DNA sequence: AGGGCTGATCGTGCAAAAGTCGTGCCAGCCGTCT
DNA sequence: AGACGGCTGGCACGACTTTTGCAATCGCAGCCCT
């Protein structure tokens, strides 16, 4: 409950959908532009979820090691291997009732897709040589920049992985897609960043550069705008600098 | 183990049990001379080991095992005379009703005879109403006297006023029968509500 | 109770001539003192008188 | 004087002098440990009272 | 990383002794704490009431004193009476009393004469002494005009062994008499002053201090630690405040060492209590079937896995698990009593040797008194339960139950 | 005895006959092979069979070839008794050793390890199992059940499936109908799912399936038999609706991004 | 010795050659059709070998794991590594004179080929860090469905792997090949299927369907025929069903 | 002017050998009916 | 009237419990020896 969402028509509809689906512990899908921070809305929903007082631990799918994927999704029972002690619940078993936002879900491999399909079922967690699997119910959350239907058509993701998704795939509109309250939200973010960096304000201010960059691609739908604003503020290094000669082009070399 | 009145007093004289009813308590109205025992409660007593001596005692006499301390009710000294009646109250969760069922049965018999009499009057009023509605219209009282028959079941003393009156009175009698059944059920529940001790 | 209130080996004799531990458990035993507990195995009048 | 049998309900016979004696034994152990003179004097305040 | 892994302290003395005291019992730990506090300098209506033979002991002596007897005769009677067990028979015979006295004046003959004079005084058959002659004394005191009195006397004299098996037909064949001819005599012998006072003689009171009390609060039985039976370790804060100001380094060091030892001991006791509570909760969860249904629904319940999964391991918990009791609706149950045998599995099996004994008792009860039922029937019941007892593997269970069957003891119908 | 299936997610047209044939083969403990859409109609069939499974107290131990990693898979498969293979400790009850007499519930994971398939070929060869470093092999018994999703002959011709794996297996074939083919209990299953959603979500009443919704579902390819319909119904219920419109503009397909 | 062998000219010659080489303990290859029951015939000949009363332990060639190649082909001396106690002889060392029947050798890896070449040496059981190798002599037998010459031409089979077997390769005829006891084996299989299905007999009997299926490839030379016979018996659902309308086609969608 | 060495303070586990049950299983016997 | 038979109790061994018996090395530095 802290993201600098524009609260525009699309933003308000997305927030309403997230709040409505917050009580539901069923798995949900997040579509749209990554790098923009749809995960922040996921954390907000998880806080607003029914398991609000539950240990929510998200995970990056690409983070798990291939040969340690089993140790990632579970815990070594220590009845095997050279490793001792262990008997430590897996990240999902560590949460066991909270929200596990699947990060880098599109980065999941075919083996990872199959492991997720195995996890599409409820609980049944058996450790290394476990006597009996353990069932633990936890709410599920996933995000993916790439198109899950596109991956399935490519066959990169397993079919059950798509079938693992149950709730609506919330798609994030790009920077140009909404562009209704992005000016206000970016201004608020810039004000907060200036306060944090002991910068009072920008006396020059102005939005002619902002109005022009409204007709800009901004591939990083939300993060890129803030990064470019910070770069412009730092490079200008002055407050009484209006939105003139300020464009989103930090990599660009001056002439 | 609770002290249960079953006349199963360990090492009890036969005459002592000869007075107690099977409920541990005795029959009613029975007269007691001297310190007579009336209600024999069996307070549990402590147990022991194999005790091969007591094993042989059980193999010989048995049935005592020193397990039921006698909580029997015996008449007080200088107290002897007629027992007019008794009262037994059992806490909720205990309903042996060995003679308590009989007592509640007699009580509910009186209660229902009460409920029937009012219900009897109501049913008689309805039946006479039906007979009159069918009377003077070819449904002779002899037809109604021989069988209630719902006064020949709307014989047609008027066949419209008689018929509508019969329908209304039939609805009323059904409602009254339902009400009397419900009242009897409530009374039976109250009589069966039992006692509630500490 | 061991060395408690109305303790053995103290405050006089026991209820019976049998000792609390059980050693020297006889009314005939007069001078025999139980090694487990040194108390009078005799009449209990000494219990008040001790 | 056990009224209900379950509890002795010592009719003014439960001697805290037994607890006082326990405190005196603690004082004796401390004296074997040579406790501070303040503790010794306060030990008397309780044990010597018995 | 890969399917590979890796492997990863040492202490002793003081902590070892601290853990050792936790393995002890409740009252034993209370006594140990009382003894330890006796040395710790920094830790924090004459004769009540009763009746003649209130605990079954003085009525006989009062009756003897109510009769003329000499000082030696009274002493012999007192030796007979005071040495009478809770069953009413003379716990110690004349020989034991004479040996305890060591007096030749109180001889076997004098003690025997005193006992015979007090053989039936108040009540009949006092100081009975392995009561076989006391039954005969009761029969003789009973009027000889009773029917079949000669038959009853003959049965009581030396036919006790035949009637021990309850083989009435075999007893009659041995006595060369018709079966049930002495049935009135046999019934009278059954009703023959057993242990004289018997239950009155049996003044065996009840004492119990279970280490826990299972209230079974709304099922899933709520195990409540006996906090009253659980001592609270109090450290004398007065010694703490009177030691810090001590300029003498020896006294301050002694006080600090005492405080450290008290802290370690309190930690050990608290850990023992907490582990006992956790293990009791686990056992209650495992054997609610035993708690409610009874011994028949007994499955193994020694703490494992769950204790290890929680913290440390079952090691030293098996050590501290010793001597823990619980008062429940089923009764008083011990810690080792909570753990049972394994039948369906090697460990934690559904049935138990206790369940085997309970089923054996039920089956032997479910038979005519003349001949108890075959253990093969209870064996088939166990096989239905999955234990697969069979008649031979039942011998051990029957021996544990010690129920006398027909081949062990044949009673005549 | 008779254990009712928790769900009966089947097709009226012929899945009833399929269940009848399954009950006909229910008494036997031989290799039972099911087939159908993966993730949909497959493990629902497995649960129905487990309900129709012979006897009771049978460990219906389910394993997926995706899990158990790669090197650790063999130890959990064959078990492990000797040290250094299961870290010594107890003789590790392997995944196969976990279910003795129970159903070996297979998932159509298609383990790319031909070594896994070769191990499984010896798994059902004479009913035996030897632990890792085990000095003595142990003959074990268990039931077998599987569900399928791809043409085993097509893979075998492609070499993706070992010929010996299908030779030891594939005693009898039980293919679940594709969703686009049955088209029979579609209305029944849709109504059941709608009722279940209304019950779980505490909806005052089922909004109802409009003719447009039914027509779209019939036109829908629905690659998943029993789950894709379930997921679509869940998405439509999540989209929600007033009491006024029974199913107008209901979002069954959540993959469609918004405007 | 429980296999209902066809005793065909091929089957009888196979049994005779098996008995002739039963006394010899040299490595040999049982070639032909796998799935058809080479394991059962292997057990029969092991009971029929020179050391009939011996501990014979067979296993799948590719059953084990790659990292546990030493732990499977030998025993952990436990001197090194996290392994403790151990000192347990391998399954081959568990036989200690028995028949190491090679099964599923076609799936063996290059490391497995190297281990087999090491096994070509006379005994020489050396553990990890063991004192000295132990030479242990046991009977050897091999069975595979693929052409080891084909693998060696592909290079998959090592030269020693090809030379691992010390006898001429004995081939198992296919169902479309032997086709001799097809009626007899079919009748035995039908009897067994009826007994298992609690069916006393098939009143229809006959072999017209069996004769038609005789003119079929039946790639699972014994496996396919048995599975198909059992399937037809189950599908008929009535004993009075002659060998008509019965065929081997489990996969085909029935009309 | 440079070396020795001085004892403080240093803590919740487990495992290793033993025991010990659980279950089963043999051996005889007595109640007995033959 | 000796053998069936279930008892019973001894006899046996693996599987689960247990309990007991295990803590140095400092690292200060100053004083004392060299």
């Amino acid at each position: 409950k802290d993201n600098l969402l524009g609260e525009a028509n699309s933003f308000l509809e997305v927030l309403e959908q997230v709040s409505h689906l917050a009580p539901l512990d069923k798995p949900v899908l997040i579509i749209g532009e990554r790098g923009t921070g749809k995960e922040l809305i996921a954390s907000r929903l998880h806080y607003l979820s029914s398991r609000w007082q539950g240990p929510f631990i998200s995970l990056n799918c690409a983070a798990l090691n291939e040969n340690l994927l089993d140790s990632e999704l579970f815990g070594h029972e220590a009845g095997a291997f050279t490793g001792a002690q262990k008997r430590h619940p897996g990240r999902f078993e560590r949460a066991d009732g909270g929200t596990l936002f699947l990060d880098e879900l599109a980065t999941a491999p075919m083996m990872v897709q199959e492991k997720l399909l195995r996890v599409i079922e409820y609980g049944e967690l058996e450790r290394v040589g476990g006597s009996q699997p353990l069932q633990v119910n936890v709410r599920l959350v996933c995000a993916t920049n790439a198109d899950l239907p596109a991956m399935v058509n490519e066959g990169t993701f397993r079919a059950d992985l798509l079938d693992r998704l149950a709730f609506d795939v919330v798609q994030l509109p790009p920077l140009r897609e909404r562009e209704s309250d992005i000016m206000l939200m970016a201004e608020y973010f810039a004000i907060q960043m200036c306060r944090e960096i002991k910068l009072p304000l920008f006396p020059g201010f102005t939005e002619r550069a902002r109005e022009t960059l409204l007709n800009y691609r901004w591939p990083g739908n939300i993060r890129e705008l803030k990064n470019v604003v910070e770069r412009s503020v730092y490079r200008h290094g002055t407050s009484d600098y209006p939105l003139d000669d300020i464009i989103i082009d930090p990599f660009k070399r001056r002439p | 183990g609770p002290e249960e009145i079953t006349a199963d007093i360990p090492n009890v004289g036969e005459a002592a049990l000869s007075k107690l009813d099977e409920s541990g308590i005795v029959y009613i109205g029975a007269e007691v001379t001297g310190g007579d025992i009336l209600v024999g409660k069996v307070t549990p007593k402590g147990e022991t080991q194999l005790t091969p001596e007591e094993k042989l005692l059980r193999a010989i006499f048995g049935e005592k095992a020193s397990d039921v301390k006698d909580s029997s009710l015996r008449v007080p000294n200088g107290v002897s005379g007629t027992v007019i009646d008794v009262q037994v109250f059992t806490r909720d969760g205990v309903e042996k009703d060995k003679r308590a069922l009989e007592i509640e049965e007699m009580q509910l018999k009186q209660a229902k005879k009460d409920l029937s009499e009012e219900l009897q009057i109501l049913e008689a009023g309805l039946f006479s109403r039906i007979r009159a509605v069918l009377v003077a219209g070819g449904v002779e009282a002899e037809k109604l006297d021989k069988l209630p028959r719902d006064r020949w079941l709307e014989l047609g003393l008027t066949d419209e006023e008689k018929q509508n009156q019969l329908e209304q009175l039939a609805e009323q009698y059904d409602e009254l029968k339902h009400e009397f059944e419900k009242k009897l059920e409530a009374k039976r529940r109250k009589i069966t509500q039992g006692d509630d001790l500490a | 109770e061991r060395d408690g209130l109305f303790c053995a080996r103290i405050f006089g004799p026991v209820k019976d001539y049998e000792c609390l531990c059980g050693k020297y458990k006889r009314l005939k035993h007069r001078g025999v003192i139980c090694e487990k507990c040194g108390v009078e195995v005799t009449q209990t009048k000494v219990r008040r008188e001790r | 004087v056990p009224l209900d049998g379950g509890r002795f309900a010592t009719s003014d016979l439960n001697d805290l002098y037994r607890r006082v004696i326990n405190r005196n034994n603690r004082l004796k152990r401390l004296l074997d440990l040579a406790a501070p003179d303040i503790i010794v004097r306060n030990e008397k305040r309780m044990l010597q009272e018995a | 990383m890969k399917q590979g892994l890796q492997l990863r302290l040492a202490m002793t003395p003081q902590l070892q002794q601290a853990i050792r005291l936790l393995q002890l019992s409740t009252l034993e730990l209370q006594q140990e704490l009382q003894q330890a506090l006796e040395s710790n300098p920094l830790l924090e209506l004459p004769v009540y009431q009763g009746e003649t033979t209130q605990t079954l002991q003085d009525y006989l002596m009062w009756q003897v004193e109510l009769t003329p007897f000499t000082d030696t005769d009274r002493a012999i009677a007192t030796s007979i009476v005071d040495a009478v067990d809770d069953t009413g028979y003379l716990t110690i015979q004349i020989e034991d009393i004479v040996d305890s006295i060591g007096d030749d004046e109180i001889g076997l003959e004098e003690v025997e004469a005193v006992l015979k004079r007090i053989q039936r005084f108040d009540p009949v058959g006092v100081a009975a002494k392995d009561l076989r002659d006391c039954l005969l004394i009761q029969l003789s005191q009973f009027a000889k005009e009773t029917p079949w009195l000669e038959e009853a006397r003959l049965i009581i004299s030396d036919h006790l062994d035949l009637l021990a098996n309850h083989d009435f037909r075999t007893l009659m064949r041995v006595t060369r008499l018709k079966e049930e001819v002495l049935k009135e005599a046999v019934n009278l012998i059954q009703s023959l002053d057993p242990r004289p006072g018997q239950s009155i003689q049996t003044s065996e009171p009840e004492y119990v201090i279970p280490d826990v009390l299972v209230r079974k609060v709304s099922g899933r039985w709520t195990v409540e630690l006996n906090a009253d039976s659980i001592p609270r370790l109090k450290i004398n804060q007065q010694y703490a405040a009177m030691g810090n100001s001590a300029r003498n380094d020896a006294d301050g060091q002694f006080i600090r060492s005492n405080l450290q030892e008290a802290r370690w001991l309190i930690k050990s006791l608290e850990s023992r209590n907490d582990t006992l509570l956790r293990v009791s909760r686990c056992i209650v969860e495992q054997q609610q079937a035993f708690f409610e249904q009874g011994e028949e629904y007994m499955k193994p319940m020694v703490l494992a896995d769950i204790a290890q999964a929680v913290e440390m391991h079952e090691s030293t918990i098996s050590r501290v698990t010793t001597q823990k009791y619980l008062h429940s609706p089923r009764g008083i149950f011990e810690l080792k009593y909570f753990f049972s045998s394994h039948v369906n599995t090697e460990g934690g099996g559904e049935a138990s040797s206790t369940a085997i004994r309970a089923l054996v008792k039920k089956l032997i009860a479910a038979e005519n008194p003349a001949k108890p039922l075959s253990d093969s029937k209870l064996t088939s019941m166990l096989s239905e339960q999955g234990i697969m007892v069979a008649r031979r593997t039942v011998a051990k269970y029957r021996e544990s139950l010690s129920i006398p069957p027909s081949n062990q003891r044949k009673q005549l119908v």
